[PDB]
RNA sequence: UUCAUCUAGACAGCCGGACGGUGGCCAUGGAAGUCGGAAUCCGCUAAGGAGUGUGUAACAACUCACCGGCCGAAUGAACUA
C-alpha cells in the first residue's frame, strides 16, 4: 500500500519537474470510454494523471520544500479533478480537452437539466416498438411501415428525474441531453496558476 | 442515401444460414442468400475461424466488410487445417504463430486499439493468443509479455 | 324485419351489391355476441342471421363501393372468440368479407383479438374496429374524459400496429382510424355506440359548421378554443389552463354530462338535459330511475344498430367489390382461367361454385344441411351439380361425384326457408349434399372447375384422448357418434392408433372437453370413458449379439445359429418409404444397399424377407456356409421372422431396425422331420435370443412440432421444451413480423398436456402444429424393471396381462 | 484472542466512473462477463473480474467487485466463553 502511494509521489515529481504547464481537468459525470479517448488524443502533446485528492494534497504538501509554487495549485484540488501536464502551446491542449465530449444516453435516476421533447416526426422504428411510446403518452402512427410521432409531448420537465420508460423511450430516439467532457478549473504554468477564460 | 450499420459474426469461409441472416437484415429489403454470399467471400481466408462482419446499408447496398477480429486474425494465422465441425467436436487451436506474425496483427490492431506503443498492441494480441492458449514460439504469451515488460523482445515498432 | 316476406328475402338475395355478410371477431368475452344481439334486435356455431337497414342518398353518395338503391340486408355471422375454436371463425372467414373487430376498453387488444386480427389480415380482409364497454370504462374505472380518449388512442394504435405488421402489399391503406370512421366506440351491452362522423353530422344540423372535415378534426390534438373562436391545432397553453381537445370538448362531453346526471339522480336535471339532447319518452319510462334510465336514454340519443349498421354498410365492402382481390388467393389456379375470373366478375350468370363450408345440424341425426357462400353463377333447387374434393386432382377420377341438388335452403336463427334459386355472392344452406363431401371443398357445374382453396387454419388437432364404450354391444353407436361429428366440428380430428383405440384429437383441453361431451351425451349417446393415449413403441437392437443365439428343435434334429445387428435408421428409412421395396428384386435392390448404404452386395443379396407384414423395416439375412437343405426351411424361417417382428419379446410390440444374421443351420435329411412343426418355433426362439443378447432396447415415437410464438413467448416455449425434455431444433423469424416459429422434436410420451402447459407458460400466445416424424432408441434398459425405458415395459405387460418379469436370454436359447 | 484498515483519509452512508483488445477459447439450436468446461492475459489505467448479481432466446439494459467525489477518527473480520 504505502509502496503504491510512494509511487505515485514520484511520479507527481517527474510531473512536476518534467512538464512546465499543467490543467487542473473536472472529470465529473466522464466516462471511462472518454477517458482512454483523451489519453489517446493527448498522447504526444499531453499526459494525464489522476489520483486521490488527499493524496495529491499530501504529494505536493511535502514537495513544498523544493517547489513552493504549486501552494498556488494547492487549494484548487477540489472534487472529481486530474492533472494534464503538457510541454505544448496552451490553447491547443485546452482545445482538445474541452473538444473531446460524448452525448451521454438517458440513465435512470439521473436529474434531467432541462425539459424533453419529443416533436412530430418519423422516427424510422420498427412498429413494434409501440410500447415505449404507449408507455410514455407519446402519441404515434404508422406511416411507410415506420413509427411516426404525432404531437410534440414533453417527456419530462425541467427538474424531475427522468424515469426508467422515459430513458429507454429516449435511447430508442437517440435523444441525450447530457454532454460530458473534461472541463477546465485552472492551469498551472512555470509557477503560476491562472483561470481557464 | 442513408448510411445504415450492422454486424454479424458468421463462421469462416462458412456459408451462413438464412435464419442467422435474413432477421437483421431482411427489413432493408435485401436478399439472405446475397449477403451471406458476401460474407463467405469476405471470410475466404478467414475459413473455419468466426469474424464480425461490418455490413454498410447504403441504399440496399450489400457491402460486405469484414471487422478485424482479433482472435480470429490470431487463429487465421495459427492456419490450422481446417475446423471441420463435422471431424471433432471441440477443436483445440495450438497454431505458433511466430513473433513478427503476432506484431502484424498488432500493426492491423493498433488503428482500433488503444495501447500506447506498438508493443502495447503486441502484448494485448499476445494476450488474446494466451486467451486461445496456442503456443507461441515456443513460449507462453505471458511470458513474451513478460519479456517485453523486462525489455528483452525489442518490439519493431512501425 | 318481422318476418317481411319469404319472395321479399328472394328479393333482397337476388340484389348481390346491397348485401353484406361479414364478421364479427373478438377476444373471448369482449362482447361480441352483445353487439351481434343488438343488431338483430331491430331484425325481429356460426349461423348467419339477417337484418334490414334502410339508409338515405346522402349517405349512399358517401360510400366508395359500386352499388344501387337504398336499403341494405346484412348477413352477420357471431365467430367464436376462443382459441379453441379458431376453425369456425377461419371457415366464417373464408365465407365472409368484412371483419368487425370488437376490442374492449378495459382490457385493450388481447392475445385472442390479436390472433383473429392476424387471422383475417392473413386472409386479406378489410377491418373495422369498434371499442365496446366504455360504459364499463365510465362506471368501474371513473376515467375523466383525457383517460378514455389516451385509452381510445392507445386502443386503436394497438390494433393499427397489428394491421400494419400483417398487412399484405396490396391495400396498404386498410389502417384502422376513428378520423376515418372505420372506428366506433359504444356499450353493446347498454345499446349505444358512435362513430366520429356520426358526430360531425349531427353537430351540422344546429352549428351550420362542414361536415368534410370536422370529421378529422374530432379526432387527434385538435383543441376548438372557446372564448376565441378558432380550431387551434396545438395546446398552446390555453394562457393558463391548458384546455381540451375536440373529442373531449364536443363528443364525450354531453355522454359524460348525461352519465353523471343519470347516475347522480338529479331528477330537476334529467329532463332538461333530455330535451336538450331531443329524446322521446313513454307512458311509463318517465318513472325511469338510474342504472336504467341512463341505457335507455342512451339507447335512443345513440343507437348502436346504426352507428355499426352505417360503417358496415360505408366501409366494409360488398361482394361484387371484394371477391377481386381475394380470388387470385382463393384460387391457387392460373390467374388465367375463366373459373378464375368468374369469381372475380361475381357474375350470377357464369359457372357455378358453391363452397360448402359448416355441417348445420337439421333437428335430424344425419342430414346435415351444407351451409355455403356462392360465388358465381345462380344455383337452382335441383340442378346437376358436380361434388369436389379436398385432395382431387382434376385430370383423373377421383374425389368428384355426380349427384345434384334436393332443396335449397336460407339459414336464419335456427329455422330454414326453403329457396329455389339464388344468384352469386350470397349465403345459403344446401340440402340434399354433404353425405357425399367429407368436410369441405366446392360444388361446380364446369367440367374444368379447379376447386377453391382447403381452408387452412391456424390451429390444429393436438389434444388426443382415446375413448371407449363400456358396453360392447353398442360400440357402432358410439363408432356413428365418432364418425357424426368429426364432420359437424371442422377441427376435430379422430383415428385409430396403432394399439386398436379410438383416439379423439382436437385443439385444445377446452375444444376436447366439448366434443368427448357430445360423443358422451349427444352425438353417440352411450356412456364411454377417456384414457390417455398408450403409446405404441417399438423394440429394437443397439449392439451385435455378443454370443451366438441357438436354439434347439423340439425333435433336437435341427439346429439355428444366428446373431441381430441394428439396422440403420437410414436403411429402415428407404424400406418404408420404397427405396428398399419387398417386390424388387435381388442384385438390383442390393445394389443400392451396396452403393447407398454402406451395406455389403453379399449380404445384401442373401436378403430372405421383410418384416413385420411382409414389407416392415426388419431383415433376414442368410451368412450361412454350405448347408445341404437350407431352401426347404425357407418358407417356415420367413414366417417365424414374421411372427417375431409382429410380436416381439419384450412387450409383444413390432420390431424396427433389427437385422437377423442367420450363421448356421443344423437340418436332419428327412423332410418329415424338418417341417414347419420343428422349423418355425426354433427360428422364433433363435431371434428372441438374438435380440435378448444384442443389447435390447425401445423406440418410441417422436412428434415434430413447430410453434408460432412471438419473442416474448419464445421463452416459455424453450422452458416447457426443457422441462419435458424436448430438443430446440431449429428458431427463425418471419420476414418483417414478430412471430417466430420455433421447430422441435417432443417425444409423443411426453406430449399430453403439453399444449396446455405450453399455453400456459406462453399466455395462450404459442400457436402448436404436431405430427409424427420418425422413432428415436430411448438410452435407457428396458429389461431392468426400474430403468426410464423399463418401466413402460412394466405398464404394456400389466396393461396386456403378461407376466412382469422379462423372459431371459437364458431361455429361447438351447444351451451347445 | 488473533489478524487486518486507518489524517498518504479508514468503516458505513450519498454521488461519479465501472472501459478497450473482446461476440477471449471451446462447445451450444442460441450463450455477447453471468446454463456450462478451461484459461484467469494485456492496455488505458485513479479503476475495473475475460466478471458479483438481476435480466434476454441471444441482445440490450441495470448492479456489484475495483477506483474516485463528500465527511472526518477511528473501524472491520474470524474466533473464544
Ligand atoms: C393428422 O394427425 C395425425 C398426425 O399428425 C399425428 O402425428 C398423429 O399421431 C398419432 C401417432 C402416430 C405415430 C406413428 C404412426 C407411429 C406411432 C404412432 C403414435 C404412437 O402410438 C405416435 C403418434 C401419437 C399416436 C398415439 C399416441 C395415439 C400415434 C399413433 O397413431 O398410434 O396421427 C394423426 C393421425
Ligand atoms: N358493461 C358492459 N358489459 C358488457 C358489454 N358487452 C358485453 N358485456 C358483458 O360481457 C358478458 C358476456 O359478453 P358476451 O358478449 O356474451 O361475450 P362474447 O362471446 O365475446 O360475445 C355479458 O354478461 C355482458 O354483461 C358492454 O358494452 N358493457
Ligand atoms: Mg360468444
Ligand atoms: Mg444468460
Amino acid at each position: 500500500i504505502r509502496e503504491k502511494k510512494a509511487e505515485y509521489f514520484a511520479k507527481l515529481r517527474e510531473y512536476l519537474e518534467e512538464y512546465k504547464s499543467l490543467f487542473v481537468v473536472g472529470v465529473d459525470n466522464v466516462s471511462s470510454q472518454q477517458m482512454h479517448e483523451v489519453r489517446k488524443e493527448l498522447r504526444g502533446r499531453a499526459v494525464v494523471l489522476m489520483g486521490k485528492n488527499t493524496m495529491v494534497r499530501r504529494a505536493i504538501r511535502g514537495f513544498l520544500s523544493d517547489l513552493p509554487d504549486f501552494e498556488k495549485l494547492l487549494p484548487f484540488v477540489k472534487g472529481n479533478v486530474g492533472f494534464v501536464f503538457t510541454n505544448e502551446p496552451l490553447t491547443e491542449i485546452k482545445n482538445v480537452i474541452v473538444s473531446n465530449r460524448v452525448a451521454a444516453p438517458a440513465r435512470a435516476g439521473a436529474v434531467a437539466p432541462e425539459d424533453i421533447w419529443v416533436r412530430a416526426v418519423n422516427t424510422g422504428m420498427e412498429p413494434g416498438k409501440t410500447s415505449f411510446f404507449q408507455a410514455l403518452g407519446v402519441p404515434t402512427k404508422i406511416a411507410r411501415g415506420t413509427i411516426e410521432i404525432v404531437s410534440d409531448v414533453k417527456v419530462v420537465d425541467a427538474g424531475n428525474k427522468v424515469g426508467q420508460s422515459e430513458a429507454s423511450l429516449l435511447n430508442l430516439l437517440n435523444i441525450s441531453p447530457f454532454t460530458f467532457g473534461l472541463t477546465v478549473v485552472q492551469v498551472y504554468d512555470n509557477g503560476q496558476v491562472f483561470p481557464s477564460s | 442515401n442513408e448510411v445504415k450499420y450492422l454486424y454479424l459474426r458468421a463462421v469462416g469461409g462458412e456459408v451462413g444460414a438464412s435464419a442467422a441472416l435474413a432477421p437483421k437484415i431482411g427489413p432493408l429489403g435485401l436478399s439472405p442468400k446475397k449477403v451471406g454470399e458476401d460474407i463467405a467471400k469476405a471470410t475466404k481466408e478467414f475459413k473455419g475461424i468466426k469474424v464480425t462482419v461490418q455490413l454498410k446499408i447504403q441504399n440496399r447496398q450489400a457491402a460486405a466488410s469484414v471487422v478485424p477480429s482479433a482472435s480470429s486474425l490470431v487463429i487465421t494465422a495459427l492456419k490450422e487445417p481446417p475446423r471441420d465441425r463435422k471431424k471433432d467436436k471441440n477443436v483445440k487451436h495450438s497454431g505458433n504463430i511466430q513473433l513478427d506474425e503476432i506484431i502484424e496483427i498488432a500493426r492491423q490492431m493498433r488503428d482500433k486499439s488503444f495501447g500506447r506503443t506498438l508493443a502495447s498492441v503486441t502484448k494485448e494480441i499476445l494476450g488474446t493468443a494466451q486467451s486461445v492458449g496456442c503456443r507461441v514460439d515456443f513460449k507462453n504469451p505471458h511470458d513474451i509479455i513478460e519479456g517485453i515488460n523486462a525489455g528483452e523482445i525489442e518490439i519493431p515498432e512501425n | 324485419m318481422v318476418a317481411f316476406t319469404v319472395d321479399q328475402m328472394r328479393s333482397l338475395m337476388d340484389k348481390v351489391t346491397n348485401v353484406r355478410n361479414m364478421s364479427v371477431i373478438a377476444h373471448v368475452d369482449h362482447g361480441k355476441s352483445t353487439l351481434t344481439d343488438s343488431l338483430v334486435q331491430r331484425a325481429g356455431k356460426s349461423t348467419a342471421i339477417s337484418l334490414y337497414s334502410e339508409m338515405s342518398d346522402e349517405d349512399v353518395k358517401e360510400i366508395k363501393q359500386k352499388t344501387d338503391g337504398n336499403s341494405f340486408l346484412i348477413n352477420l355471422i357471431d365467430s367464436p372468440g376462443h382459441v379453441d375454436f379458431s376453425s369456425e371463425v377461419t371457415a366464417a372467414l373464408r365465407v365472409t368479407d368484412g371483419a368487425l373487430v370488437v376490442v374492449d376498453t378495459i382490457e385493450g387488444v388481447c392475445v385472442q383479438t390479436e390472433t383473429v386480427l392476424r387471422q383475417a389480415l392473413g386472409e386479406r380482409i378489410k377491418p373495422v374496429v369498434v371499442i365496446n364497454k366504455v360504459d364499463r370504462a365510465l362506471l368501474e374505472l371513473q376515467v375523466s374524459k383525457e383517460d378514455l380518449y389516451q385509452t381510445f388512442a392507445r386502443t386503436v394504435e394497438s390494433v393499427n400496429v397489428i394491421v400494419s405488421t400483417y398487412a399484405d402489399e396490396v391495400l396498404g391503406d386498410v389502417q384502422v382510424y376513428p378520423a376515418r370512421g372505420t372506428v366506433a366506440f359504444g356499450s353493446g351491452l347498454h345499446g349505444w355506440a358512435f362513430t366520429i362522423r356520426q358526430f360531425a353530422t349531427r353537430y351540422a344540423k344546429k352549428f351550420g359548421v362542414d361536415k368534410a372535415k370536422m370529421m378529422d378534426r374530432l379526432w387527434g390534438d385538435s383543441f376548438f378554443n372557446p372564448k376565441t373562436k378558432k380550431w387551434t391545432n396545438k395546446d398552446t397553453d390555453a394562457e393558463g389552463k391548458p384546455l381540451e381537445r375536440a373529442f373531449n370538448m364536443f363528443i364525450l362531453d354531453p355522454i359524460f354530462r348525461l352519465f353523471t346526471a343519470i347516475m347522480n339522480f338529479k331528477k330537476d336535471e334529467i329532463p332538461v338535459l333530455l330535451e336538450k339532447l331531443e329524446i322521446v319518452l313513454k307512458g311509463d319510462e318517465k318513472d325511469l330511475e338510474g342504472k336504467a334510465l341512463l341505457k335507455v336514454v342512451m339507447r335512443k340519443f345513440l343507437p348502436a344498430a346504426d352507428a355499426l349498421l352505417e360503417m358496415i354498410v360505408l366501409h366494409l365492402p360488398s361482394p361484387v367489390t371484394a371477391q377481386a382481390y381475394r380470388a387470385e388467393q382463393l384460387y391457387e389456379g392460373p390467374a388465367d382461367d375463366a373459373n378464375c375470373i368468374a369469381i372475380k366478375n361475381c357474375d350470377p350468370k357464369a359457372d357455378l361454385m358453391l363452397y360448402v363450408s359448416k355441417m348445420v345440424p337439421t333437428s335430424d341425426k344425419g342430414r346435415f344441411y351444407a351451409f355455403g357462400r356462392v360465388f358465381a353463377g345462380t344455383v337452382k333447387s335441383g340442378q346437376k351439380v358436380r361434388i369436389q374434393g379436398p385432395n382431387y386432382v382434376p385430370g383423373k377420377k377421383d374425389d368428384l361425384f355426380i349427384k345434384a341438388i334436393q332443396r335449397v335452403v336460407l339459414m336464419m336463427g335456427r329455422f330454414v326457408e326453403p329457396i329455389d334459386d339464388c344468384p352469386a355472392g350470397n349465403i345459403i344452406g344446401l340440402v340434399g349434399i354433404d353425405q357425399f363431401l367429407l368436410k369441405t371443398g366446392t360444388l361446380t357445374t364446369s367440367e374444368t372447375a379447379h376447386n377453391m382453396k382447403v381452408m387452412k387454419f391456424s390451429v390444429s388437432p393436438v389434444v388426443q384422448v382415446a375413448v371407449e364404450v363400456k358396453n360392447a354391444n353398442d360400440l357402432p353407436k358410439l363408432v356413428e357418434g365418432l364418425k357424426r361429428l368429426s364432420k359437424s366440428d371442422p377441427c376435430v380430428l379422430t383415428y385409430m392408433s396403432e394399439s386398436g383405440e379410438h383416439i379423439v384429437a382436437g385443439t385444445g383441453e377446452l375444444h376436447l372437453e366439448i366434443c368427448l361431451q357430445d360423443l358422451e351425451h349427444d352425438h353417440a349417446g352411450v356412456p364411454l370413458k377417456i384414457s390417455p393415449p398408450v403409446v405404441a413403441y417399438r423394440e429394437t437392437v443397439e449392439s451385435e449379439s455378443s454370443q451366438t443365439a441357438l436354439s434347439k428343435s423340439p425333435n433336437k434334429h435341427n439346429r439355428i445359429y444366428l446373431k441381430a445387428e441394428p439396422i440403420d435408421e437410414e436403411v429402415s428409412l428407404a424400406i418404408e418409404n420404397g427405396i428398399i421395396n419387398p417386390r424388387d428384386d435381388f442384385k438390383a435392390r442390393a445394389r443400392i444397399m451396396a452403393d447407398d448404404y454402406g451395406w455389403d452386395v453379399t449380404d445384401a443379396r442373401k436378403i430372405w424377407c421383410f418384416g413385420p407384414d411382409g414389407n416392415g423395416p426388419n431383415l433376414v439375412i442368410d451368412q450361412t456356409k454350405a448347408v445341404q437343405y437350407l431352401h426347404e426351411i425357407k418358407d417356415s424361417v420367413v414366417a417365424a421372422f414374421q411372427w417375431a417382428t409382429k410380436e416381439g419379446p419384450i412387450f409383444g410390440e413390432e420390431m424396427r431396425s433389427v437385422r437377423v444374421n442367420i450363421l448356421d443351420v443344423t437340418l436332419h435329411a428327412d423332410a418329415i422331420h424338418r417341417g414347419g412343426g420343428q422349423i418355425i418355433p426354433t427360428m422364433r426362439r433363435a431371434t428372441y435370443a438374438g435380440f435378448l443378447l444384442a443389447d435390447p432396447k425401445i423406440q418410441e415415437p417422436v412428434f415434430l412440432v413447430e410453434i408460432q410464438c412471438p419473442e416474448q413467448a419464445v421463452g416459455g416455449i424453450y422452458s416447457v421444451l426443457n422441462k419435458k425434455r424436448g430438443q430446440v431444433v431449429s428458431e427463425e423469424q418471419r420476414p418483417g413480423t414478430p412471430l417466430f416459429t420455433v421447430k422441435a422434436y417432443l417425444p409423443v410420451n411426453e406430449s399430453f398436456g403439453f399444449t396446455g402447459e405450453l399455453r400456459q407458460a406462453t399466455g395462450g400466445q404459442a400457436f402448436p402444429q404436431m405430427v409424427f416424424d420418425h422413432w428415436s432408441t430411448l438410452g435407457s434398459d428396458p429389461l431392468d424393471p426400474t430403468s426410464k425405458a423399463g418401466e413402460i415395459v412394466l405398464a404394456a405387460r400389466k396393461r396386456h396381462g403378461m407376466k412382469e418379469e422379462v423372459p431371459g436370454w437364458q431361455e429361447y436359447y438351447d444351451k451347445l
